[PDB]
This record gives C-alpha cells, structure tokens and sequence, in this order.
C-alpha cells in the first residue's frame, strides 16, 4: 500500500478563538542511547601469523 | 558474467557480503534521516480556506494549488534550482510526501504556534501567536498589537525578499 | 530534547552499554474553545494580560494563565495599560475592575 503520514486533522483557526486546555497528563516516555561498545583489542601478529 | 572471475573472487572470502551491508546501511540510515527531519508530527494539519491571518501572507511557502506537485513557489524554485552492478534505491519517502510534511509543520506553526509540538494543537490567531513570540524575546505585547500592520508588511517584504535571492543566487 | 511535551525532569537508568532517559513531561489536556481579544477597552484606554490571555465562554470576559484555564477577573492588578483603543485590532469593551476602588470608597 501507500503509506499514510498522518490521521488529518483540521485546527479550527478563527481570527478570534483560542482553545485553552482545562487539565493535563503527566507523561513519561523513554529514551535509549547507546553509550559505549564492547572494548576490543586484536593481536595483529598473531592474527595475521599466529 | 565471466565465471572464472567469480571463481577466483570466491577465494577472498565474504568481501561482497560486508561491501552489500555496509552499503544497505547507509542506505536504510538515508531513510532514517529524513523520517527524523520531517515526520516530526502524526496529525497532517491544514490552514483555513480563508488566509486571514491579520496582515501576515504566507502565500510564498504555504502549497501552491495551481501546482500539479503541490509545492510552495519557494519549494518549487528550490527543486529547480537543484540539478556495471549500480543500482539507485529509489528514498522511502517521496518528494510529495516530504512536502505534504512541510505543509503539515507549516499549517501547525501558523494555526496552533508551538502547542502542536507539545500536544495536543490549541488554535490561537496568528497576531497573537506573534505577540507570545514578542513576549518570548522579551518584548510587551502592546508593541506587536499597536505595530501590526507594519510587521506584517516588513514579514511579507521580507519573505518576497527570500524568494528573489533564492532565484537570484547560484 | 527531553521527550515529547513540555518538559518538567528527566531521571536516568543504566543500561547494558547506554543509557536509559526517563522523560517526565507535562501534555495539555481537555482543551476548549474560548472568543478571545488581544486587548479590553476600558475608560479610553487599551489593556493587555500581563502574563495570560484574555478569554470569554460567551458573555462574560477574564484573563486566564496561557497554558491552563483559570478564569480570574479583569482587573488592574493583572493587566497593562498601553495606549487608548484606536490602535489595536479587534480590541473589545469590557470593564476593567479596580480593587482599590472600593476601598477609598469606605
Ligand atoms: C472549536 O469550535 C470549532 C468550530 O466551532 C470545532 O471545529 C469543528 O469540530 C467538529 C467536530 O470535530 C468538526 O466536525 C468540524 O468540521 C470542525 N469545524 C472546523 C471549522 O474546524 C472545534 O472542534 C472546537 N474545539 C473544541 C476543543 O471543542
Ligand atoms: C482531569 O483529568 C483527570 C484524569 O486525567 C481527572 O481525574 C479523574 O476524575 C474522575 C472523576 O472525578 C475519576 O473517576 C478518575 O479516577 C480520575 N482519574 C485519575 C487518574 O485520578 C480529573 O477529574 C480531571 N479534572 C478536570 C477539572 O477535568
Ligand atoms: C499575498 O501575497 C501574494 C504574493 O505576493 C499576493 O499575490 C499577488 O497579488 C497581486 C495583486 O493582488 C498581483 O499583482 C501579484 O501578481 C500576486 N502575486 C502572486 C505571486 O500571485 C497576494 O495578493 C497577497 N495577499 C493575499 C490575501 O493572498
Ligand atoms: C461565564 O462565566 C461566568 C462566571 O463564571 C458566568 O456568570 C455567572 O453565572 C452564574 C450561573 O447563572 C451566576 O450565578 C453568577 O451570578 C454569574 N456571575 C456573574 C458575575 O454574573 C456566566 O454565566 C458564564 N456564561 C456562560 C455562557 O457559560
Ligand atoms: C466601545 O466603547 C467606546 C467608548 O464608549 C465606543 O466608542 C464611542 O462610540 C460612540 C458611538 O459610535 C461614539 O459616539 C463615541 O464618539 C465613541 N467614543 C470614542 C472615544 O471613540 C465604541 O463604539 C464601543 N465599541 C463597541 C463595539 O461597543
Ligand atoms: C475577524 O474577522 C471579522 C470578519 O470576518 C472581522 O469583523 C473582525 O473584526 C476580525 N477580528 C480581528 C481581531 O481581526
């Protein structure tokens, strides 16, 4: 299929309306960053020759 | 096709397999890049039919509808203005998509100011969206309110200005 | 930067080689529709919020925070006087209540 991008929403803009929020939600999401890779060391010599 | 060659290339071992991956990699990042830059909303807004926006024209960089490719003049300009084994991955998303996502951002910023990039798009008029602004840079709002015509003149001049240096430059 | 929303902590928690950010954030909710001004015109003179915005639910006007509806009174204690009310676009009438009114009043 084609992909959608989004639902489509409207905003309803008037040159004299606002919409102001009446209560809230506390929300906690999470957010994974990779910090550090495995230390490797290669002998060369005996990788290459044993 | 000469499989003699194949046969001797076959003694050095998995090169081909890590020279596909490393370029499949870089290809899928590619994908990942533009999804960052521009799937940055999941709500596809759009501005009113009446771009009554107190004075402020956005005309230059809202999506032309005379278009077939429904880009702003100043996306159009910019798309102009930009000129053996070998296969070219066509990018997951389209050049219309990616404009269907500015569109997006822009109808979002204009409509709603910054409360659709926190939540939940809250509709504000536009001079005061600009005054909230004032008030960001430390300036009272009396200032936009009793100078608007005059900004928006200097914004629209300004964007106008965009756009001829933009087909000015090369 | 700090999660989708308007950011309140963040607190971190070790990973097998990263780092795990729990973003608190703060979301609007619930939110509703208000006719609001940029100014009030009250006595000649043009009046702007001094940190709200100024809303009204059909036939009554007050100033309320941007980010949270708290409906207050109009009052000089929480609006600025710039100017009279030819200048502004779409400034609106309504009174502006003093609360030291009442009190050289007694
Ligand atoms: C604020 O009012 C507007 C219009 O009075 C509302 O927008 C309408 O919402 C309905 C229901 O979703 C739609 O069917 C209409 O097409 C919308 N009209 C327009 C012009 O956008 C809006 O939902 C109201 N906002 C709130 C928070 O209630
Ligand atoms: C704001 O939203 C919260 C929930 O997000 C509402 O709290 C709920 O209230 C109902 C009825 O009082 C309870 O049955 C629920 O259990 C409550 N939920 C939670 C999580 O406590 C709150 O009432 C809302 N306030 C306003 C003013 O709309
Ligand atoms: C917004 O800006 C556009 C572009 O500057 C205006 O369109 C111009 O209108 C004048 C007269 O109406 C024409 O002579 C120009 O040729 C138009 N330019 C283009 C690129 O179409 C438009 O009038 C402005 N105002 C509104 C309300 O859209
Ligand atoms: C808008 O809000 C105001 C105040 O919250 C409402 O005015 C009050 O309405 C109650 C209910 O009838 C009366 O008991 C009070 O005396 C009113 N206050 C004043 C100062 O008159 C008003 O009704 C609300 N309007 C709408 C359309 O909801
Ligand atoms: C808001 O109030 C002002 C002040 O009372 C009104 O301005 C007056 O309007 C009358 C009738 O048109 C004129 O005779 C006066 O000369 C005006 N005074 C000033 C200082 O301009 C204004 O019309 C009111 N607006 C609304 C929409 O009610
Ligand atoms: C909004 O537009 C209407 C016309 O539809 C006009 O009468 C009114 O004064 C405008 N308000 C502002 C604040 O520009």
């Amino acid at each position: 299929y084609t992909m959608s991008l989004g639902a489509e929403n409207s905003v309803a803009y008037s040159n004299n309306s606002i919409a102001i929020p009446t209560n809230f939600t506390i929300s906690v999401t999470t957010e994974i960053l990779p910090v550090s890779m495995t230390k490797t060391s290669v002998d060369c010599t005996m990788y290459i020759c044993g | 096709d000469s499989t003699e060659c194949s046969n001797l290339l076959l003694q050095y071992g998995s090169f081909c397999t890590q020279l596909n991956r490393a370029l499949t990699g870089i290809a899928v990042e590619q994908d990942k890049n533009t999804q960052e830059v521009f799937a940055q909303v999941k709500q596809i807004y759009k501005t009113p039919p009446i771009k009554d926006f107190g004075g402020f024209n956005f005309s230059q960089i809202l999506p032309d509808p005379s278009k077939p490719s429904k880009r702003s003049p100043i996306e159009d300009l910019l798309f102009n203005k930009v000129t053996n084994g070998l296969t070219v991955l066509p990018p997951l998303l389209t050049d219309e998509m990616i404009a269907q996502y500015t569109s997006a951002l822009l109808a979002g910023t204009i409509t709603s100011g910054w409360t659709f990039g926190a939540g939940p798009a809250l509709q504000i008029p536009f001079p005061m969206q600009m005054a909230y602004r004032f008030n960001g840079i430390g300036v009272t709002q009396n200032v936009l309110y009793e100078n608007q015509k005059l900004i928006a003149n200097q914004f629209n001049s300004a964007i106008g200005k965009i756009q001829d240096s933009l087909s000015s430059t090369p | 930067f700090c999660g989708k929303g308007y950011h309140l902590m963040s607190f971190p928690q070790s990973a097998p080689h990263g780092v795990v950010f729990l973003h608190v954030t703060y979301v609007p909710a619930h939110e509703k529709n208000f006719t609001t001004a940029p100014a009030i015109c009250h006595d000649g003179k043009a009046h702007f919020p001094r940190e709200g915005v100024f809303v009204s639910n059909g036939t009554h006007w007050f100033v309320t925070q941007r980010n949270f509806y708290e409906p207050q009174i109009i009052t000089t204690d929480n609006t600025f006087v710039s100017g009279n009310c030819d200048v502004v676009i779409g400034i609106v009438n309504n009174t502006v209540y003093d609360p030291l009114q009442p009190e050289l009043d007694s």
